[PDB]
């Protein structure tokens, strides 16, 4: 109370939540993953793309988060997914400059 | 200042100095109440 | 100091690549690499 | 959820992770770019707890 | 001139106006001019 | 601060105090910029230095003026190690001729109100005509940014997507000069000098310029602007 | 050996049992200083042994003998190897030392006196004898300050020391006239430990390393005669807790910061640690990228003061915040680098230009192409670059290793400096096992917390 | 037995089945990814070309629904977790199809472009010949590249539907309609009708099984937990401290 | 799945990285790392290999028609290099742009030549083997290194090149480009 501002008054209840925690992450968690089985993603936050589109100076860590992301897929498809037969050629491949 | 991202060193130093602060000051109250004075202890893993 | 980099390190008589999840791990890991920070390099080798 | 719900949901068990500690990291990989499984909001609700 | 603040139904600025407040924080004046140095009685200067 | 002493003092000394961004004065001479020597010269470490950082501004009542910015960058505003031929003659017709050096300088500014305005301050391939007193001319301005330059979804001039494939239906739309092309043009900029306080014994010059410049276009997009710069500049003559 | 019950400590507590025990004590800090100076032999063998001298001896993950390079033996005009014999001597020094000190630990260990107060008062001490404990604090300080005279007496009468910053890329040199200029001195102590500045850091040549050595061995044998002749103030005793895991842990916060600042040194220091024997830097391999990349393209017909980069503020120039010209790249972050073979191409405003374009150095470019070819990166397996980087190149830098290692024992001692510390000022207060359940101090004061 | 029929529907809404047509209850992704429309397109294209009346026309002799059918916006498998509403606020309203594009590069052989896998949410365009090799891309680098359009010369031609035998040359505009036949058929899609974003929303059927799948799981929880009070109906508030 | 023991205390096999291959009328040393791509680069190609790290290690070769009688009726190694410039790759960007520095006017990409050589054969073939520079604007991979090598068979003009990364010359593949470049033998 002193340190934090808040404390237990309960032994049951303090294991109780100790309890809850863990099973309700993991629950939430498993809904997620259920949601991502039919191809339903939180991917793209359709606001900020737009004024991303409409603004070439608008950089954020969302969006740098999303073309990493296309980068990722990019180089995933060819070496991931043998049955898609992918011959992506070396240019095509999206990069930086240098490196 | 905020272009050259000063505004950060301002809070990552002043977050730094406020978590040592706050686990040894859990060390102290663990001290004066009455306890085993671990809990900085174990607040030194989330410091780490 | 970097984490294990088991890149190609399965090969077989031949000397053909047995391709495995850690260089599947690899080509991921250049795939977040040709372009964070897309703007800053202006060098291959990346030792900043 | 991640063993069966998910291949049933996409093509097949091809998407499924395989038992192995650095086939589990290709599947997590697999949904960090396929998915944007960090910006999912049951994530970080699971990440949270 | 054609859209002063009484078009823009601004209610406390010609109250501080009125009695002195001027320039402001973002670089103008509402007489047209350009404020060099507002100083600290400024629009969002009173407001904070 | 003259040349002779700016090379007395080592780095140690001048690391992180702004003297790397001071250009020499001179000291000795006279005024009358009259009493240099005519003829075929070679000048050699001719330095530039801005004094003001101000941005156009279409002001809203109808009047036009240049008005004060704030500079977001630290002290990396000057240009040194600039070459070239001079000619002086006997009614003091001169012309310059700038050829290569550190002729570029990426700079942002504030402007009152929350604006930033990116400008390259070039002075590159400048050929200034004029009298010893004045002399101006036409310098060769550069965008910004390279051809392959990358926005926030890929796309650019050299390097890019051509278009915003985080849309499926955003590729055919009015944004032409957003995704298709990207405008790479190169400007021309305006450049007033002056000459003063020549050290004939030393052929040690210096003086006021003015620079007159467009900005960043952003690359197909919202018109740039025009910067007035000024600033004291020295060069030595062979 | 003894049990729980008459000692009150488990087994995981065994040689708190010895707390008590003055001769047990320091029998197992002798046996222990043995199994030090026993690594140091082996370390010294097992390295030179595995030592190649055609290849650097950095690319070979050797520590030792960059150590003993450093100290001046066995090296020449460049850094190149000349003569194992007295890495070979240092070692087997160090091994009869250990055999010697294993010798006399086990002899304290196993039949040694149980407590040296009553047969040896000299050498009899509590954890309450001020006076004597702070002699025997004295007599430590008189030794070390002995050690680091000794180092000066090396460096100034005895062949001298190595600088990396030597004209021509570093040698064997004796050092003449020390930097005895108090302000000099201690502004490296009051300095800010940030980027630039580097607080004791950015120490950078060997006349300023050996007036500090001087500096710190006269006042540490000050020190020593003080605390020798005199007694810890009232203040001292009222602010301090005078329990023996109260100076353990009190040591241990003192040997963190040192693991910390020593990590550190390994990650930044190229004079203390030349680059030559412990691999280059990530400054120096970073600035060594950008110069070769620089004198190609020199070398193949490109002006570096044009042809701006991608960004347009210049791939191979660029300005520092402050002013200074600096190379192109993102190693602008690392413009602060100070490396013994970009000083004579730095003029006043830094680069200067006419002298990168007219004036290069043989031995600075190879200098330069070798430190990029080993930059201190690569994988705990040893597999070198990046993690994107095949397993071709097998170095990883000593550097890192070290900044590593010392980094973990820094932190380590610290979290042992806090547990020994908590555990001393519960202790003295006399509380180490818990409330007494019947004189709870919480139920005795007022609620609401 | 609630939830073992919510996973029953579930699964028969995401594989199709007797009561779950496609014209009422929308496509499977798994139709898309086995090439179903297109290749009963395809195959009627087969038949009536190879006896005469070939590919310039006879293309209107394919319905427009099928079309419509072969294309990935139909997929219900595109859209997102928060793509909220209707799939036409998503990409617009379809009025007509343009009809098959056909390419062709500077020597005479048949190009094809690549179709998108349902995993993706950007996909890089290219164009593969008939023997499985790829012939041309869209360059991002476009500096030293020698697959590009504009030095490859591909043009792309159309029939039987708005746009019939007119042929394309023009780069920017093979590249625009070869990013548009990236995602299957070509159709135009009016947008400004309901303020269409671009991005591509799920389908009724997706968003079924979605919701019944999540439900199911809570389900599964509360069947264990009932389960539990069921056969613990005697110490709940406590045990029997002996 | 035949019944035969492991393979145990008998010594290594291979070492050396290299693994020979013939095709039609010539025969070379391939890397035993790399495999070879269904990729066919230009429209008469017969063999391709490239790494499977990066694809930018590749190497194919060229079987080519010639109305000449050999590679010397072709003349000097710069009229020679001059003629073939589409292997390097042709600029798709047409805007003129000055932003981008040390290279010509609307250019983004430069061939810088390294070298080149004149090395015969057993008995009087001529083995022409070059190297170019190819950068390009922003560096990328810090250039990259042209090999090539060209001569004459019974018709079926043979090239050769190399194309590998400049961050891959020096960290460990100018060795297996140098072995691959020097025994790319036709007879
Ligand atoms: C007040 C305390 C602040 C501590 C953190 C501030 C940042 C310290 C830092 O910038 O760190 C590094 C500095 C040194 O800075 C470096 O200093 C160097 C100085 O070297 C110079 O001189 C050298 C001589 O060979 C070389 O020539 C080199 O090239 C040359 O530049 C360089 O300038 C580098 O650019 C610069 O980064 O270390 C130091 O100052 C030594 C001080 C100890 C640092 C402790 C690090 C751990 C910190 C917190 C961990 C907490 C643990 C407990 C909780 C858990
Ligand atoms: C000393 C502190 C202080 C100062 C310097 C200011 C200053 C200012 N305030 Mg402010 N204010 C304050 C405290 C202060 N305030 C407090 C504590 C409150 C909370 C009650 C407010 C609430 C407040 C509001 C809601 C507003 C301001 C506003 C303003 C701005 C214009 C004032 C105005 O409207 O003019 C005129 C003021 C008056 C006409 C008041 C008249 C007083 C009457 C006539 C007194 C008569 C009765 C008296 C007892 C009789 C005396 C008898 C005689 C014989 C002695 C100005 C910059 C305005 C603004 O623009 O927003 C920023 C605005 O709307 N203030
Ligand atoms: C020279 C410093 C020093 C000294 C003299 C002591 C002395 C003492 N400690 Mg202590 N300790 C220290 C440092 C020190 N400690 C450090 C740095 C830590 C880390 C935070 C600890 C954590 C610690 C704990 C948790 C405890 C003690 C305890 C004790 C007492 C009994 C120890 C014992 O017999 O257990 C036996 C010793 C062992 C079984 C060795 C542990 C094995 C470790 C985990 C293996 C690590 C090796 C591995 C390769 C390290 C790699 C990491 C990194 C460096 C790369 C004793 C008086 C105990 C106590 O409080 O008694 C009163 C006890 O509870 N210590
Ligand atoms: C390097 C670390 C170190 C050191 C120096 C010591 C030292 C000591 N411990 Mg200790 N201990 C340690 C680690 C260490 N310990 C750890 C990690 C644990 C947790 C498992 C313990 C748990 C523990 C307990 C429970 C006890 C001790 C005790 C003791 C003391 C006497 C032991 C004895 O005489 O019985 C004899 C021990 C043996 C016969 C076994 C050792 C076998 C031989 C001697 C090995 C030595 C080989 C050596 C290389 C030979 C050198 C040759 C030389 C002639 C050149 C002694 C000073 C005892 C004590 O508290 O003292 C009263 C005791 O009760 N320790
Ligand atoms: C930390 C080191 C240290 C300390 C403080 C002590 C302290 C003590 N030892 Mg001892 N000892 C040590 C190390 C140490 N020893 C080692 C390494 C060995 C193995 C050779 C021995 C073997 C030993 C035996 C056999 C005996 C003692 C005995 C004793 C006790 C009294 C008699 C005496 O001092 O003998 C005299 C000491 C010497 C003759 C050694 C020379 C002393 C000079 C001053 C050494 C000069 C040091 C110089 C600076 C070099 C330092 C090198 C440095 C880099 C490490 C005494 C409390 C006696 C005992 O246990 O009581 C029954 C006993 O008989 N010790
Ligand atoms: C590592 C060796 C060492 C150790 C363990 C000690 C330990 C001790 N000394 Mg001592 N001392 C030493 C070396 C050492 N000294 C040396 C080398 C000298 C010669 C200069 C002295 C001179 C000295 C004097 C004159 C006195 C002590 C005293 C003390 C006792 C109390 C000190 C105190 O209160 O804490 C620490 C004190 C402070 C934190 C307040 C002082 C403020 C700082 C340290 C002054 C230094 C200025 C410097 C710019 C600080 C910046 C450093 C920082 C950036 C890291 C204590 C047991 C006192 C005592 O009780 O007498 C026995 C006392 O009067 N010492
Ligand atoms: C099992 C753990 C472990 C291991 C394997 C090592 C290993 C090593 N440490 Mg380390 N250390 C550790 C724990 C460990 N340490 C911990 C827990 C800490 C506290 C966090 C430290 C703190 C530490 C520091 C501060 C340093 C090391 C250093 C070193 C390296 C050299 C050792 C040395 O010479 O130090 C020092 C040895 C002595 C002090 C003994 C005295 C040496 C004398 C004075 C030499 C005199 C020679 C003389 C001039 C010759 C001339 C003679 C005559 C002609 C005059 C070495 C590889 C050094 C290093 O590499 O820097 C990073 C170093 O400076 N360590
Ligand atoms: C990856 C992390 C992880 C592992 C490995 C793990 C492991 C375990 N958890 C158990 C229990 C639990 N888990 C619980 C909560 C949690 N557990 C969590 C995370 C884990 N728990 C989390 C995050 C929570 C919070 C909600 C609870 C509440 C319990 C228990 O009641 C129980 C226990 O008592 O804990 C000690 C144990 C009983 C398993 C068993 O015998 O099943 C029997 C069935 C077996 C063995 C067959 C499984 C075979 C699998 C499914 C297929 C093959 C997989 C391979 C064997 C391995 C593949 C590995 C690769 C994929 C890398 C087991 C040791
Ligand atoms: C707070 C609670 C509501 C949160 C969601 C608000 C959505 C905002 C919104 O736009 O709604 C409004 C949306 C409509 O949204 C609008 O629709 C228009 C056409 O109808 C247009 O297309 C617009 O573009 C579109 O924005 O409709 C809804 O009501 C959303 C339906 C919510 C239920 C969907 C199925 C969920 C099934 C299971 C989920 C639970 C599973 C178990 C638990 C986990
Ligand atoms: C050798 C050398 C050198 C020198 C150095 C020096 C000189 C050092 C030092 C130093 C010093 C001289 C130090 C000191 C110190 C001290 C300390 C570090 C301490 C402490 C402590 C604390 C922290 C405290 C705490 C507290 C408080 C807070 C108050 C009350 C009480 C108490 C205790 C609680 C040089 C680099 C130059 C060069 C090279 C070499
Ligand atoms: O910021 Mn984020 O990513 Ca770590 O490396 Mn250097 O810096 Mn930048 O590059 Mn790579
Ligand atoms: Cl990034
Ligand atoms: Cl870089």
């Amino acid at each position: 109370s002193q340190i934090f501002g808040v404390a237990f008054s309960n032994k049951r209840w303090l294991h109780f939540f100790m309890l809850f925690v863990p099973v309700t992450g993991l629950w939430m968690s498993a809904l997620g993953v259920v949601g991502l089985a039919l191809n339903l993603r939180a991917y793209d936050f359709v606001s900020q793309e737009i004024r991303a589109a409409e603004d070439p100076e608008f950089e954020t860590f969302y969006t740098k988060n999303i073309l990493l992301n296309e980068g990722i897929r990019a180089w995933m498809a060819a070496q991931d997914q043998p049955h898609e037969k992918l011959t992506l050629p070396e240019e095509v491949l999206p990069r930086g400059n240098a490196l | 200042w905020l272009y050259n991202g000063g505004p950060y060193q301002l809070v990552v130093c002043h977050f730094f100095l406020g978590v040592c602060c706050y686990m040894g000051r859990e060390w102290e109250l663990s001290y004066r109440l009455g306890m085993r004075p671990w809990i900085a202890v174990a607040y030194s893993a989330p410091v780490a | 100091l970097n984490g294990f980099n088991f890149n190609q390190s399965v090969v077989d008589s031949n000397g053909r690549v047995l391709n495995t999840w850690a260089d599947i791990i690899n080509r991921a890991n250049l795939g977040m690499e040709v372009m964070h920070e897309r703007n800053a390099h202006n060098f291959p080798l990346d030792l900043a | 959820s991640v063993f069966l719900i998910y291949p049933l949901g996409q093509s097949g068990w091809f998407f499924a992770p395989s038992f192995g500690v650095a086939s589990i990291f290709r599947f997590i990989l697999f949904f960090q770019g396929f998915h944007n499984w960090t910006l999912n909001p049951f994530h970080m609700m699971g990440v949270a707890g | 001139v054609l859209n002063p603040m009484w078009r823009q139904g601004m209610f406390v600025l010609p109250f501080l106006t009125r009695l002195g407040v001027t320039q402001s924080w973002g670089g103008w004046t509402i007489s047209g001019e350009t404020s060099s140095n507002p100083g600290i009685w400024s629009y969002e200067g009173a407001a904070a | 601060l003259t040349y002779d002493e700016l090379q007395g003092l080592t780095y140690l000394q001048v690391k992180g105090t702004g003297i790397a961004n001071t250009c020499p004065v001179v000291e000795q001479g006279t005024s009358n910029v009259r009493e240099l020597k005519p003829g075929d010269y070679k000048l050699e470490k001719f330095c530039m230095e801005p004094t003001s950082f101000t941005v156009k501004e279409v002001v809203d009542k109808g009047r036009e003026e240049f008005v004060k910015t704030k500079l977001l960058t630290r002290l990396t505003i000057s240009q040194f190690g600039m070459n070239g031929s001079m000619k002086i003659n006997n009614d003091g017709s001169v012309e310059f001729r700038e050829d290569e050096g550190l002729d570029y300088a990426a700079t942002t500014v504030k402007l009152p109100g929350g604006e930033y305005v990116p400008f390259l301050f070039t002075i590159k391939e400048f050929d200034g005509k004029g009298t010893l007193d004045s002399f101006s001319g036409d310098f060769l301005v550069p965008s910004y940014r390279g051809s392959t330059f990358l926005d926030p979804k890929g796309r650019g001039g050299a390097t890019g997507y051509d278009n915003a494939i985080a849309l499926p239906a955003k590729a055919d739309a009015d944004e032409i000069q957003r995704l298709n092309n990207k405008s790479y043009t190169p400007g021309k900029g305006s450049a007033v000098f002056s000459v003063a306080k020549v050290d004939t014994e030393t052929g040690e010059i210096a003086g006021v310029f003015e620079s007159i410049q467009p900005s960043d276009t952003e690359m197909g997009a919202h018109p740039a602007k025009d910067i007035k710069i000024t600033g004291l500049w020295y060069g030595q003559l062979t | 050996g003894r049990d729980q019950e008459t000692t009150g400590f488990a087994w995981w507590a065994g040689n708190a049992r010895l707390i008590n025990l003055s001769g047990k004590l320091l029998g197992a800090h002798v046996a222990h200083a043995g199994l030090i100076v026993f690594w140091a032999g082996a370390m010294n063998l097992f390295e030179v042994s595995h030592f190649v001298p055609e290849k650097p001896m950095y690319e070979q993950g050797l520590i030792l003998l960059p150590h003993i390079a450093t100290l001046g033996y066995g090296v020449g005009p460049g850094g190149e190897v000349l003569d194992t014999f007295p890495y070979f001597v240092s070692g087997v020094l160090h091994l009869i030392s250990s055999a010697v000190l294993g010798f006399g630990g086990v002899y304290h260990s196993l039949i040694g006196p149980e407590t040296l107060e009553e047969s040896y008062p000299f050498f009899g001490y509590v954890w309450k004898d001020k006076n004597k404990m702070t002699n025997i604090l004295g007599y430590h300080l008189i030794i070390l300050g002995c050690g680091a005279w000794l180092l000066v007496l090396k460096a100034l009468y005895f062949g001298g020391v190595y600088d990396t910053w030597a004209p021509g890329g570093g040698d064997v040199r004796i050092i003449s006239n020390p930097t005895t200029n108090a302000a000099i001195i201690f502004g490296y102590i009051v300095k800010s430990p940030f980027g630039g500045d580097g607080w004791i850091v950015s120490v950078d040549n060997l006349e300023d390393i050996i007036g500090g050595h001087i500096w710190i061995g006269t006042l540490c044998i000050l020190g020593g005669i003080w605390h020798i002749y005199t007694t810890p103030w009232p203040w001292a005793r009222r602010a301090f807790v005078w329990s023996g895991e109260a100076y353990l842990s009190y040591s241990l916060a003192a040997v963190s910061l040192m693991g910390f600042t020593a990590c550190c040194f390994a990650w930044f220091n190229n004079t203390a640690y030349p680059s030559e024997f412990y691999g280059p830097t990530g400054p120096e391999a970073s600035q060594a990228q950008a110069f070769t990349f620089l004198v190609r393209d020199q070398r193949l017909g490109a002006n570096v003061a044009s042809a701006q980069g991608p960004t347009g503020l210049g791939k191979y120039l660029m300005r520092s915040p402050t002013g200074e010209i600096i190379f192109g790249g993102e190693t602008m972050r690392f413009w602060d680098f100070r490396g013994p073979w970009v000083e004579p191409l730095r003029g006043p405003s830094g680069l200067d230009l006419v002298k990168l374009k007219n004036d290069i150095q043989p031995w600075q470019e190879r200098r330069a192409a070798e430190y990029m070819t080993h930059a201190p990166l690569g994988s705990l397996n040893s597999v070198g670059g990046v993690a994107t980087e095949i397993n071709a190149v097998n170095f990883v830098s000593p550097r890192s290793w070290l900044a590593t290692s010392h980094f973990c024992l820094g932190f380590f001692f610290f979290v042992g400096h806090l547990w020994h510390a908590g555990r001393a000022r519960a202790a003295a207060a006399g509380f180490e096992k818990g409330i007494d359940r019947v004189d709870e101090p919480v139920l005795s004061m007022r609620p609401l917390d | 037995a609630v939830f073992w029929a919510a996973f029953v529907v579930a699964g028969t809404m995401w594989y199709g089945s007797a009561a779950t047509p496609i014209e009422l209850f929308g496509p499977t992704r798994y139709q898309w990814d086995q090439g179903f429309f297109q290749q009963e397109i395809q195959k009627r294209v087969a038949q009536s070309t190879s006896e005469g009346l070939s590919v310039s026309e006879a293309w209107a002799k394919i319905p427009e629904k099928l079309a419509f059918y072969d294309y990935i916006g139909n997929n219900p498998a595109k859209g997102g977790l928060f793509r909220t509403g209707a799939m036409n606020s998503g990409d617009g309203i379809a009025v007509g199809w343009l009809g098959h594009a056909s390419f062709k590069d500077q020597e005479g052989r048949e190009l094809f472009v690549r179709r998108m896998p349902t995993f993706f949410e950007t996909f890089p365009v290219v164009l593969i010949d008939k023997d499985g090799v790829v012939r041309a891309d869209v360059p991002f680098r476009k500096a030293e590249s020698k697959y590009s359009i504009e030095q490859v010369g591909v043009s792309v031609t159309f029939y039987g539907g708005e746009l019939n035998g007119l042929t394309f040359t023009d780069p920017s505009t093979v590249k625009k309609y070869a990013r548009k036949a990236q995602l299957g058929e070509i159709f135009e899609f009016d947008r400004s009708t309901l303020q269409s974003d671009g991005v591509f929303r799920s389908s009724p059927r997706g968003w079924f099984t979605f919701g019944h799948l999540s439900f199911a799981l809570l389900f599964f929880f509360g069947h264990i937990w009932h389960g539990s009070r069921t056969i613990f109906r005697d110490v709940f508030a406590g045990i029997d401290e002996d | 799945a035949y019944g035969e023991g492991a393979n145990v205390f008998g010594r290594v096999t291979n070492k050396s990285g290299f693994v020979p291959y013939a095709g039609d009328s010539f025969a070379l040393l391939l890397p035993s790392k790399w495999n070879p791509s269904d990729e066919k680069e230009v429209d008469s190609i017969v063999l391709r290999y490239a790494d499977n790290f990066d694809a930018v290690n590749n190497v194919y070769v060229i079987a080519q028609d010639t109305d000449k009688s050999s590679i010397q009726d072709y003349g000097s190694p710069e009229e020679f290099i001059s003629q073939f410039g589409y292997l390097l790759g042709r600029q798709a960007w047409a805007g003129q742009t000055v932003s981008e520095g040390g290279f010509d006017a609307n250019k983004v990409s430069s061939a810088a030549l390294l070298g080149v050589a004149t090395e015969k054969d057993k008995k009087g073939k001529t083995y022409y083997k070059f190297e170019i520079l190819s950068r390009t604007a922003d560096g990328n991979e810090g250039g990259r290194h042209q090999l090539v090598k060209a001569t004459v068979s019974n018709g079926k003009l043979y090239l050769l090149k190399v194309q590998a990364g400049d961050k891959r010359w020096f960290k460990g593949t100018d060795k297996e480009c140098l072995g691959v470049l020097d025994s790319f033998t036709v007879v």
